[PDB]
């Protein structure tokens, strides 16, 4: 029911297992295509119905191989029809499928170049962002102040619909700094780091703006946060229905 | 030594200059001086050489600021900016949460080099500003 | 005398019955976009799809909320 559709090229996938594992604990039916090596292409629908209800795209430097398994008009009929998505795009796998996507979507990402950097930060070492940004409370609230990790950032910019949903939010002192010379994509509070989206169908998305958060390293810091994301994301933590009016 | 301008919607409103915080590389203070169209503030804050400067104009408290970024002079041993802050090119969802909501609009200012020792950079609220209007909502805001 | 390019697109509309003299015609409104978008720009969209802006440039939004 759920793809998992990895690129062995940038990032292999056996460093993304500590969560992918928990979904099988639960009832979720993996299945897998590696873009960087597979040539056919992936099969969405039954009998003008959908085969798959979820789906997966972990970080990509982009090309041919993901432009055909799902092209963006096929994206977007594919989550008109109720389903779910997840994606993510660091400042170094940015796949131009998925940033058309997203922008046809109102969430604009950063480019290439375009890393976020932060000072004022807990460490040196990456950007550590404090549980006070979190926005959304009926998608993980956080009981008691941690700290999540993003290594190689980027931010997003946002229209004013109503169907966003902001769930995380850059540090105040945060900024995106191109190696060119080019206009701050995204600059403090107005920059956001994880979004999704609940579309009138009632299916969502999600964006992470980094690739170094769903990784296994991160696990202690991040867990009870990427657990609840991934739940909501797949319309089991906050689904309402309406009776007896 | 930057000066920043916020030229004008109308009359001229106030300045509640307070800080209320503990002592991040403090240094002068804000002087008001209404000598043109653009009613200028002259402050003489520290760590004057950043590679990063920026003043975020809102209400943190709400996650509304809008950034501004100074024009640097090279007068030569000297730290001059000047932001020239439009208060009728203001974003809309701020003069309206302005208005609605009696809280003052905050402009605070950034600056750091990326290598500075730590607390070596200045994050601080020089300025404080109220306005009393008319700030109509029959088109009302996406917030 | 009227030519092709006299009559821009309905963008917003469907044409679901057209009698056999061309004297009634009957269309219906479209549902809003799921996505939460104009019609316009969907329309646009498949409509002038052969060529895109394909350059990335700051959109210029305003603040958001
Ligand atoms: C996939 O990536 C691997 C490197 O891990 C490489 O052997 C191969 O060239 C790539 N696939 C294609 C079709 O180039």
């Amino acid at each position: 029911r759920t793809l998992v559709l990895y690129d062995q090229s940038t990032e292999p996938l056996e460093e993304y297992s500590v969560y992918l594992k928990d979904l099988e604990q639960r009832n979720y039916k993996l299945e897998y295509l590696d873009i960087n090596s597979t040539s056919t292409t992936v099969d969405l629908y039954d009998k003008e119905q959908r085969l798959f209800d979820n789906i997966i795209v972990f970080p990509t430097k982009g090309g041919k191989n993901l432009a055909r398994q799902i092209p963006v008009k096929q994206l977007i009929k594919f989550f008109e029809n109720e389903g779910n998505i997840l994606c993510m795009s660091s400042p170094g796998a940015v796949p131009n499928t998925i940033r058309l996507f997203l922008n046809e979507l109102g969430i604009y990402p950063s480019p290439k170049g375009h890393v976020i950097r932060d000072y004022f930060s807990p460490s040196s070492e990456e950007l550590v962002v404090s549980s006070n940004h979190l926005l959304n409370k009926y998608v993980y609230n956080a009981r008691k102040s941690e700290d999540f990790v993003f290594g190689e950032s980027s931010a997003a910019l946002l229209e004013n619909r109503e169907q966003i949903v902001p769930i995380l939010n850059a540090p105040r002192t945060s900024f995106t700094e191109s190696k060119g010379k080019c206009n701050s994509w995204t600059s403090g509070s107005q920059g956001f780091l994880v979004v999704g989206f609940q579309n009138l169908n009632n299916a969502r998305l999600v964006w992470i703006g980094s690739s170094d958060f769903l990784k296994n390293k991160n696990q202690d810091s991040n867990q009870e946060f990427a657990k609840e994301l991934l739940k909501w994301t797949f319309n089991e933590k906050s689904v309402i229905k309406s009776v007896h009016a | 030594f930057p000066s920043t301008a916020g030229k004008s919607r109308v009359m001229i409103g106030k300045v509640e200059p307070r800080i209320g915080i503990d002592e991040t590389v403090p240094t002068t203070i804000t002087v008001e001086d209404p000598n043109e169209v653009i009613q200028v503030n002259f402050a003489i804050e520290s760590t004057n050489k950043p590679f990063q400067n920026t003043l975020l104009i809102g209400l943190p408290n709400k996650n509304l600021e809008m950034a501004f970024e100074p024009e640097i002079k090279d007068n030569g041993k000297l730290s001059m900016y000047k932001y020239r802050i439009d208060l009728a090119k203001l974003d809309a969802a701020l003069l309206q949460e302005a208005s609605r909501s009696p809280e003052p609009i905050k402009a605070t200012l950034i600056l750091a080099s990326s290598t500075a020792k730590p607390k070596e950079n200045l994050f601080r609220e020089i300025l404080q500003l109220n306005l009393n209007f008319d700030v109509d909502h029959s088109d009302s805001s996406l917030v | 005398m009227i030519t092709p390019l006299d009559v821009p697109p309905l963008d917003y509309f469907d044409e679901v019955f057209t009698s056999e003299n061309w004297m009634v015609r009957i269309y219906q409104l479209k549902k809003d976009d799921a996505q939460g978008r104009t019609l316009r720009d969907v329309g646009e969209l498949t409509r002038s799809s052969t060529k895109t802006r394909r350059s990335i440039k700051r959109p210029e939004l305003g603040l958001r909320v």
